[PDB]
RNA sequence: CCUUAACCUACUAAAUAGUGGUGCUAGCAUUUGCUGGUUAUCCACUUCUUAGAGGGACUAUCGGUUUCAAGCCGAUGGAAGUUUGAGGCAAUAACAGGUCUGUGAUGCCCUUAGACGUUCUGGGCCGCACGCGCGCUACACUGACGGAGCCAGCGAGUCUAACCUUGGCCGAGAGGUCUUGGUAAUCUUGUGAAACUCCGUCGUGCUGGGGAUAGAGCAUUGUAAUUAUUGCUCUUCAACGAGGAAUUC
């Protein structure tokens, strides 16, 4: 029939790209993983421990696919949630541009995204290629 | 701290032999059978479904629901 | 336990010092041709159906 | 030069507010009655509308 | 995940670091009823300890428990960030410690003694038993002492 | 702004607005007509601006 | 049901039911009748709906409260106690879950058993605070159907809210618990009690 | 040049534009199918127009919709309005009138404001309160 | 409370007095009439002066 | 009357708004197809968006009720039928209401060089047994936490200057650093807001609800941060288990 990733529902795609980015083994996982907290506006680290770098890799990937070009900042603001300033009201806070900037470099190094012109990070022709592929792999699970 | 955070062999086979007649089974219904707290009662759900007994007729978080084997 | 259904026929006016009561003439459906006037609690329009819990008693003014 | 358009248009109104004052003091005994400011090439034109122009 | 079984392997309550630890809690949260061991410090240590966080404080090998202690009171050796730590840059030998169990109480006292003994207005302030951090005092805090 | 100079009263707030309307038209022409059409068509209070170029 | 497809495909039971019966989440609006005279015109049930969410202008006039699909009344009354003010997706989902629960217990269209629990907790007559002179006796009044519906819903939700507070059991379990008990009066539900009692003190001062 | 109409749907500030060309029958929103949509609980709110008039009706027509503005629920209503208003905008112009008027009939019959945009809008907040009616809090003395 | 001001009811007066041949139980033609016949300063007021002339008209006809 | 929020496939239009075609091009399917990219490669439009000019509603049609009066009520129609929603404006008169602490508006009085003038240094308005008010965060399971889904509108922004700030690296974080666009429907910005949705963890235990109080280290604004301007990490883990009489909206 043909396929995109937009044809695949947001979460089971991102679990799909996750289980597959894990299979692979290729990645680069800086090294401060597990010992880190994704946001100043966060309490506990993620519970994936050995992982989640894959999930946000999948998340980052898919999101870059859906559009022109996006940089580390827009990902901070995206991946940024609500911090309880404790007894003081909540305020939106951006999450860490380290987790993202190293994710974008690890997906660029594995050639699924590319330092787009104008600014940001365009999705790679080989990324297009392989996302739509595992997309199809994800629908084909459901046959 | 009021019991039901572990497995005690008799509790296993009690689960196995007590979940018919349960038209309603869920996190709250297993706790209510004076046993397993929400951590391991959710494991008892994922493993009673490993084969038999519970029919999954409800989806997700907080809420869950099963019935007896037909 | 003898229920006695009665359909509002006309709306009379609010009673009670507060003004939440509504006076109303009702014809009970099980054998019409006989009226009683009751005092309600909720909102009411014409042709509703009230469950008169006891059949023969009526009121008028409220304070 | 080089200002925002908003800031420019407000700034012009302050320019009006002050001018009207300076005349409303200065020309009291000449029956001053209001100004207008007209902008052109070459010049910047202010017209005193007062009821005794031989004393202005 | 999986219904487990075990035998009499797990003994509830187990004492470490001069404090006591309830069994039958998700271990990570058990090390926090020790002093100086928050939810993040506990987390990272067990992660670094090669332990199953899934597990309760119940199971756990003795060998594990001891590796847990080792990591807790020797952070910078087991390559823990040091900014992850409650007592950076001491103030005498200037090393970075993570003071734990009955000892945090000591240093809390130790520090305050320095302030008082130097006569600094934060000492004076702790001494009068007030709020130090500068918060207004007219209205807030009445029941108190 | 609050209506009162001072502080007493209910806290009546007012609100002032000035309306800035912008328009632009593009024309191709010689130099004579631009200069003819721009010195005249003068209007006090309206801001006329004439640039040039394709950058 | 004669399946059809085009490009973007429409799943099986989706295609199926929709074009066929115009039923709920996937429950039956046909059959289900308000087992009480009166209360009809004040319980909806037809036109059927899919889920309990509507850009409903049920407020701008006096009784257009009464045309509202009755399930969407229940759900609407779920989302309160401030922290849950708004949050209709929350309430609506709790209803679907709740309805899935009732149906497991004793079958019956669970939307029907909801029709029954609403009818079976409306106070046939209540009391009001008359003047009568300083010391104010209690006049027995006959409460409107519309008040009987409203009060049934307000009772049933609050009672289930009160039990859901501070225990493992989730809202929908106790809701469905409340409605199941209330369906055929058994005095074990907070609503059946409070109805039965308002009718005891309304009888005592007449 | 193929036959095609464009429409829109508006609840609160959410506007939803909808193109209705002649095709093999897609039903896509922004860029993803109408099987996704999620809200999900609300999903059958946007299926609704398809099912009130027959899924069949869409086999000669490709349908794309893109939504900007509003909020999560404010978009689910705007789209389904755009779809139904589109389905009758194609029968107004291409197929005959009787049929269109038989679609406005089983749409407005059951309804949910499918062809009729809701007029409800935010009220202004006024001074003295944190809402439009909600005044503050006085204590007298 | 949709009670017509005096300026409305009074204009409706002088119109129906002097332009009763012309005018008819139709607002829309009465409205346009009020353009070609009467000098009002606002659309809103004109439709008020009209839709009311239309009412009076509508009931001069049965007495 | 004005203003704003609602209705115009009618009018005038738009590379600072957008849409359809075409080129140039990516991917997935290949049988056409699906889903992106390309401030000008052109062609066409104006539904979406913008604001000019209009139109529109007059509680209209019909029916109830009313002295068959002004009006009220119900239905249908309708973008709209509570003064269409919400404001702006607003007579006569009154108070010893507030304001000499907004005014280089002012009478009168005080003071005027050992100053009640002005400025500089430092402290104070923050001082804490405690009464009163407005509030913020909470007591959790319609919940906290962690992944992930991911959606607004009113704004505002740098010249003789340092404002709004994308992107790239570095940094756990706060932040840093080299660059960048915008005097702005053009850049920040689609302000990828937050509740919220979803899949998990926890499981009623002052618990993983709550985050006061405090310790230690790191940064940012500024000449200056001690009595801790703010931000961050770790640790410390209070009271509060729904709140008397009362009382706001
Ligand atoms: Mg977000
Ligand atoms: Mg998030
Ligand atoms: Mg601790
Ligand atoms: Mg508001
Ligand atoms: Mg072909
Ligand atoms: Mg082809
Ligand atoms: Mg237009
Ligand atoms: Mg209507
Ligand atoms: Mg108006
Ligand atoms: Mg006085
Ligand atoms: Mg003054
Ligand atoms: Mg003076
Ligand atoms: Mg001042
Ligand atoms: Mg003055
Ligand atoms: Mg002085
Ligand atoms: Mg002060
Ligand atoms: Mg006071
Ligand atoms: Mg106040
Ligand atoms: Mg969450
Ligand atoms: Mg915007
Ligand atoms: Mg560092
Ligand atoms: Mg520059
Ligand atoms: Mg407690
Ligand atoms: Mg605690
Ligand atoms: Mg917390
Ligand atoms: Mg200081
Ligand atoms: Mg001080
Ligand atoms: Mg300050
Ligand atoms: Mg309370």
């Amino acid at each position: 029939p043909g396929v995109s990733v937009r044809d695949v529902a947001a979460q089971d795609f991102i679990n799909a790209y996750a289980s597959f980015l894990q299979r692979q083994g290729k990645l680069e996982v800086p090294g401060y993983v597990d010992i880190v907290k994704t946001s100043s506006g966060n309490e506990m680290p993620p519970q994936d421990a050995e992982g989640w770098f894959y999930k946000r890799a999948a998340s980052v990937a898919r999101h870059i696919y859906m559009r022109k070009q996006v940089g580390v900042g827009k990902l901070n603001k995206l991946y940024g949630g609500a911090k309880s300033r404790g007894v003081r009201p909540y305020k939106h806070i951006d999450a860490s541009g380290s987790i993202n900037r190293k994710v974008l470099q690890a997906l660029e190094k594995i050639g699924i995204v590319e330092i787009s012109p104008k600014g940001g990070r365009r999705i790679s022709e080989n990324g297009q290629r392989d996302l739509d592929r595992i997309a199809a792999q994800t629908l084909e699970e459901d046959e | 701290a009021q019991h039901a955070v572990i497995l005690d062999q008799e509790k296993y086979d009690r689960i196995l032999k007590e979940v018919p007649t349960y038209r309603y089974v869920s996190v709250s219904v297993l706790v209510d059978r004076l046993k397993i707290g929400g951590s391991l009662a959710r494991i008892a759900l994922r493993h009673l479904e490993k084969e038999g007994i519970i029919k999954p007729i409800s989806k997700h978080s907080k809420q869950a629901i099963y019935t007896r084997a037909t | 336990t003898p229920v006695t259904l009665a359909k509002v026929i006309k709306v009379l006016g609010r009673t009670g010092s507060r003004g939440g009561v509504t006076q109303v003439r009702v014809e009970f459906l099980e054998d019409t041709s006989r009226t009683i006037v009751r005092n309600v609690k909720g909102p009411v329009r014409e042709n509703d159906i009230l469950v008169l819990m006891e059949s023969e008693r009526e009121a008028r003014r409220l304070r | 030069a080089l200002i925002s358009k908003k800031r420019k248009l407000v700034a012009d109104g302050v320019f009006y507010a002050e001018l009207n004052e300076f005349f409303t003091r200065e020309l009291a005994e000449e029956g001053y009655s209001g100004v207008e400011v007209r902008v052109t090439p070459t010049k910047t034109e202010v017209i005193i509308r007062a009821t005794r122009t031989q004393d202005v | 995940s999986l219904v487990v079984q075990e035998q009499g392997s797990f003994q509830h309550i187990l004492r470490l670091l001069n404090t006591n630890v309830d069994g039958n809690i998700k271990i990570v949260y058990a090390l926090t009823t020790i002093k100086g061991v928050g939810r993040r410090y506990s987390n990272l240590v067990c992660k670094k300890a090669d332990v199953d966080l899934h597990k309760r404080a119940g199971e756990l090998t003795q060998e594990e428990l001891e590796r847990i202690v080792q990591i807790m009171q020797n952070p910078t050796h087991y390559k823990i960030p040091a900014w992850f730590l409650n007592r950076q840059n001491d103030i005498t030998d200037g090393k970075d410690y993570h003071t734990l169990a009955n000892n945090v109480e000591s240093k809390l006292r130790d520090d305050l003694e320095r302030l008082k003994k130097i006569r600094a207005h934060r000492g004076i302030r702790h001494f009068w038993g007030l709020r130090v951090r500068g918060q207004h005092t007219k209205t807030t805090g009445r029941r108190r002492a | 702004t609050r209506k009162t100079p001072n502080g007493e009263g209910s806290k009546t707030w007012e609100t002032y607005e000035m309306r800035i309307h912008k328009r632009y038209i593009d024309l191709e022409a010689p130099v004579q007509i631009v200069k003819r059409i721009t010195q005249i068509t003068i209007e006090p209070g309206v801001d006329v601006e004439v640039v040039v170029a394709s950058n | 049901f004669t399946p059809v497809v085009l490009a973007t495909p429409i799943p099986e039971e989706v295609q199926q039911a929709q074009t066929e019966i115009k039923l709920f989440n996937k429950w039956s609006f046909e059959e289900v009748e308000v087992k009480d005279a009166s209360l009809v015109d004040y319980v909806q049930v037809r036109q059927p709906i899919f889920v309990a969410h509507t850009a409903g202008r049920y407020a701008n006039k006096r009784f257009r409260k009464a045309q509202c699909p009755i399930i969407e009344r229940l759900t609407n009354s779920l989302m309160m106690n401030g922290r849950n003010n708004g949050k209709k997706l929350k309430a609506v989902r709790i209803i679907k879950h709740t309805l899935d629960i009732i149906n497991v217990l004793t079958d019956q269209n669970p939307i029907q058993v909801v029709v029954d629990a609403i009818t079976n907790t409306g106070p046939r007559e209540d009391t009001t605070r008359v003047g009568g002179g300083g010391a104010a006796r209690r006049q027995a009044v006959d409460v409107s159907p519309l008040r009987r519906v409203n009060q049934a819903i307000a009772l049933l939700t609050i009672g289930a809210r009160e039990a859901a507070f501070r225990n493992i059991k989730t809202i929908a379990e106790t809701l469905a618990e409340e409605l199941i008990n209330a369906a055929k009066g058994s005095s074990t539900s907070y609503a059946i009690k409070k109805k039965d009692e308002l009718e005891r003190v309304a009888k005592s001062n007449r | 040049a193929v036959p095609s109409v464009q429409t829109f749907g508006k609840k609160k500030s959410a506007t939803a534009v909808a193109h209705v060309k002649a095709g093999k029958g897609l039903i896509k929103v922004n860029g993803s199918p109408i099987t996704l949509v999620e809200p999900e609980i609300l999903r059958f709110k946007v299926y609704e127009p398809l099912l009130l008039v027959g899924l069949d009706k869409f086999s000669n027509i490709d349908i794309r919709v893109r939504v900007t503005g509003g909020g999560h629920v404010s978009q689910v209503y705007a789209i389904r309005q755009a779809i139904a208003k589109g389905l009758v905008a194609y029968h107004q112009k291409y197929v005959d009138e009787q049929s269109k008027n038989e679609l406005k009939k089983a749409f407005t019959s059951y309804d949910r404001t499918l062809l009729i945009a809701d007029s409800r809008r935010p009220e202004p907040k006024k001074f003295g309160g944190k809402g439009a009616r909600s005044r503050f809090q006085k204590s007298y003395r | 409370g949709r009670v017509r001001t005096k300026t409305v009811k009074r204009a409706s007066k002088a119109l129906i007095e002097r332009y009763y041949p012309k005018l008819t139980l139709d607002f829309q033609t009465n409205k346009r009439l009020c353009d070609e016949i009467a000098t009002i300063q606002s659309k809103r007021l004109r439709n008020k002066i009209a839709g009311y002339t239309t009412h009076l008209m509508k009931r001069i006809q049965k007495g």
